[PDB]
This record gives C-alpha cells, structure tokens and sequence, in this order.
C-alpha cells in the first residue's frame, strides 16, 4: 500500500495528511525529500491535529536572541508535540520514519519545514 | 624518492584469474585490515586566534572523518578576556555540536562522533555578543584536557 503526494512550504507553513482509522499493529512508513529550493523536510505524526507553528515559533524566539543551543530545543518541543519524527534519516537532508501504530484509532501525519543556519559568515536560524 | 596517491588491491586464495587483475568478488572473506585491532592514531593540533575589532567571527575547515571517528575541540584564554561562543557545523551551515561552559567557568568544549560516510566539519568560534585565545582540536585524542 503505497500513495504518493505532491505539495508546496511557504515560509515554514506545514501540510496536514489524514490517516482515517488505522489498526493496531500496522506499521507506518514515510519519506519526504526536496525536489526544488532550499527546503529541508521534518516529517510528523500525531493523534490530535493541533497546528505547530505557535510551539515552534517560540524556539526560534529563543535562538534569536541567545546561544539557547537549537538542537537541544528543537528536539524537547518535537519529543512533546509528535508521538514520533524524523530529520535527517534519509539521503541528505530528507526525513524517514518508521511508526508502529500504538492504538486503534485514526492519527495526523504532519509535512514542513524544519529549524536550521545555512550560513558560513554568521549563524541565523 | 618516494610515492603517494590512491591504490586498489585485490587478494585471492587458490584463485588463479587474481593475477589477471580482472578477478570479482566471491566466496567468504578471508583477510582484514590489520590497524582495526588496536587502538585509532589520534591527531592533535593548536592554533593562537585573535578576535580585532572588525575580525570577530573565524571560522575553520577540517579534513574529511571516516565513519566511526571521533571529534574533540577546546578554547581557552590567554589572559582576562572574555569566554566566546563555540559550535560546529558542518559544510552546509547544519549545526551538529555546541560548546558548554565547564564548571571551573575558564574553557568551552565540545565533542561530536561521525555517523556518515564522508564528513566535512567547519569550526565556528565568535565573539560577537585585541583579545586573544588559544584553540586546541583533535582527532580520536580524548586526552585534550
Ligand atoms: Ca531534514
């Protein structure tokens, strides 16, 4: 059972994906890789669709005005807010994630834009 | 003189076609390498950097790490001036490692291990919150301290 999807990030404006009522016991697999620009997949999975812009708004508060070490905050607010997730798991920059789902339910299968510097002069998350 | 540059070997036992220089892989191991059953040489290195005025972001290039490598790196002031800030990413600007203040506040350190095939790291060091510093790295030596 395979699906592909085709989308577009804007200014680190993720994309929800619906999985209507899995079993327990199946496993969720996922790959997300860039196809044009300087986009760097994070890939999530969650029960309850709650967006993460307000959460993840606040790291890069944070990292903007301090030392606050990103990595270290980036991995306590995405260890809260997803059952599980992924980075930097694949070929490059591109996320893979494999997920047992716990319960019997349906669950949010979220697609965006990670936090990260790609400077060399200064640091600028 | 002597020589340098890349090779290829190719060992065979009771394979005849070795000496062809043609022969593909096949059977089940036989050989290994021998510097795997001690412990890794380590590389050491320190450098004196200097932050001026218009000068207070340096940033380094190392050469390539093997899987498995380890990475260490500490600064240290020559005199009153204050601790800067230390981090290291790598070619592309991603962050791997931030440096923490030790107790006895007169050093930052930092520690990272190699999880690619390839590796290229670039060491960050600013102060941009005559002074002078000193910056000791190595390469599987733990023993920096
Ligand atoms: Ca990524």
């Amino acid at each position: 059972r395979v699906q592909h999807f085709t989308g577009y990030i804007e200014d680190g404006r993720g994309i929800f994906y619906s999985l209507p009522d899995m079993k327990q016991g199946d496993i969720i697999y996922a790959s997300m890789q860039n196809t044009g620009g300087n986009l760097d997949p994070l890939v999530g999975i969650m029960a309850e669709e709650i967006d993460p812009a307000v959460s993840l708004g606040q790291v890069l508060e944070k990292a903007l005005a301090s030392e606050n070490d990103l990595i270290s905050e980036l991995t306590a607010v995405a260890d809260r807010i997803f059952l599980g997730w992924d980075d930097d798991g694949g070929k490059g920059y591109s996320a893979s994630l494999e997920f047992t789902i716990p319960r019997d339910g349906t669950y949010h299968i979220f697609a965006g834009s990670t936090i990260t510097n790609q400077r060399l002069d200064k640091f600028q998350p | 003189t002597y020589t340098t540059g890349s090779f290829q070997l190719i060992l065979g036992l009771n394979a005849p076609q070795v000496i062809s220089g043609e022969g593909e892989p096949e059977g089940e191991v036989f050989a290994s390498l021998a510097s795997l059953e001690i412990k890794p040489e380590a590389h050491v290195q320190e450098l004196e950097i200097r932050l001026d005025k218009d000068t207070r972001y340096l940033t380094q290039h190392t050469r390539n790490l093997q899987p498995g490598d380890t990475f260490h790196a500490l600064v240290e002031p020559i005199g009153e001036a204050p601790l800067p800030r230390l981090r290291l990413t790598d070619s592309g600007g991603k962050p791997l490692a931030f440096g923490l203040i030790d107790q006895p506040g007169e050093s930052v350190e930092l520690n990272y291990t190699c999880d690619q095939d390839i590796c290229e790291l670039v060491v960050h060091v600013d102060g941009t919150d005559e002074a002078v510093y000193r910056l000791l790295v190595g390469i599987n030596a733990p023993n920096l301290r």
